[PDB]
Formats: C-alpha cells, structure tokens, sequence
C-alpha cells in the first residue's frame, strides 16, 4: 500500500510522443533512403562494367581517384598511373 | 605475347598466363576498387 | 548586484533541444544524401 505522486507537466509525455512521431517517420523514410540508395548502387554496378568495358581509362580514372591507364584483363582492370604534364609544355600542330 | 588474364570462376578467379593454366585466386586476392557511393546514414537514436 | 529572474515553463528549452536533434540529424543526413548524390551525378557522367 503506497501512494502515487504524479507531475505537474505532461509537456515531457507530449514532448516525448512528437519526438517518437518524427523520429519514427524520419528513420523510416531515411530508412528507405539507404536501402533504395544500395538497390541503385547494386543496380548501377552493371552500367559500371558495361562502361569499363567500355573506355576503361576514364572508369579507372573515376573509380580509383586518380588519372590512370586501364585495360581489362579479362574480369579485372590493370591500372597504371599517368604522369601530368604542364599545360605549358603542349603545342598542337595546325594541320 | 604476354597474354595475362584472370577470368570470374566460381567465387574467384582463374589467372591465366600464356594461354595457360596458372591458378585459381581468392576473390580478396584482387585489390578491390569501389564504383559504389557511401551514403552513410545512421539512424535517429531513441530519445527519452 | 541585480536578482535573476526565472521561467515557470522548461518547455521552451526542451523544445530548443528536441528540434535542435532532430535538425542535427536531419540537415547530417540530408548533407550526406546531397552530397553522395553529386557524387553520383558525377560518377554517372561517365
């Protein structure tokens, strides 16, 4: 035998069900955001291999971050990275 | 000449050399570059 | 020398709070989305 107290605001419930209604809505949809952005990723990853077979040098380029020669060897890539040159130091003949 | 290849075999691959039989690769063996976008979304904690 | 003056109602903060987190959650992963979302234009050029 006891006797309950009770609180003077139940602006920590309402606080408490606002928070829970958003936080439910944003992380279902943010939810979806993610697993819709693997399905396009995945999904992608085919346009990906037509491509590299492709022009392989500018999805190497892409794919690895830096400027680089490709060629496929079969299933995979081989890689070598370009050396820069100054923009200076390149003369277009005319013809 | 030359003729280097790696073919997709069952989980890895089969590397090739001179038209022939070399052996096969684990799948990780391969250094491994992604085409894929990181979308790192972690999830709204609970809050009480 | 002065004496401080106090609200009756925490709500105020307590809204300041909720909507501050859900705004730190929401412009994050927003920025996340816009930004691999470039990225993605990017890598589709290609």
């Amino acid at each position: 035998v006891e006797r309950i107290k009770t609180t003077s605001s139940i602006e920590f419930a309402r606080l408490q069900f606002t928070y829970n209604h958003i936080q439910r809505h944003v992380n279902d949809m943010l939810g979806r955001v993610a697993i819709a952005w693997c399905e396009l990723q995945n999904h992608e990853l085919t346009l990906w291999n037509e491509a590299r077979k492709l022009n392989p040098n500018a999805i190497a380029s892409v794919t690895v971050g830096r400027r680089v020669s490709a060629r496929m060897l079969g299933d995979v890539m081989a890689v070598s990275t370009c050396v820069p040159v100054a923009a200076d130091n390149v003369i277009v003949q005319n013809s | 000449v030359g003729h280097r290849r790696y073919f997709t075999f069952g989980g890895g691959y089969v590397y090739f050399e001179e038209y022939a039989y070399s052996h096969q690769l684990s799948r990780a063996d391969i250094t491994t570059v992604s085409t894929f976008i990181d979308l790192n979304i972690t999830m709204l904690e609970d809050h009480e």
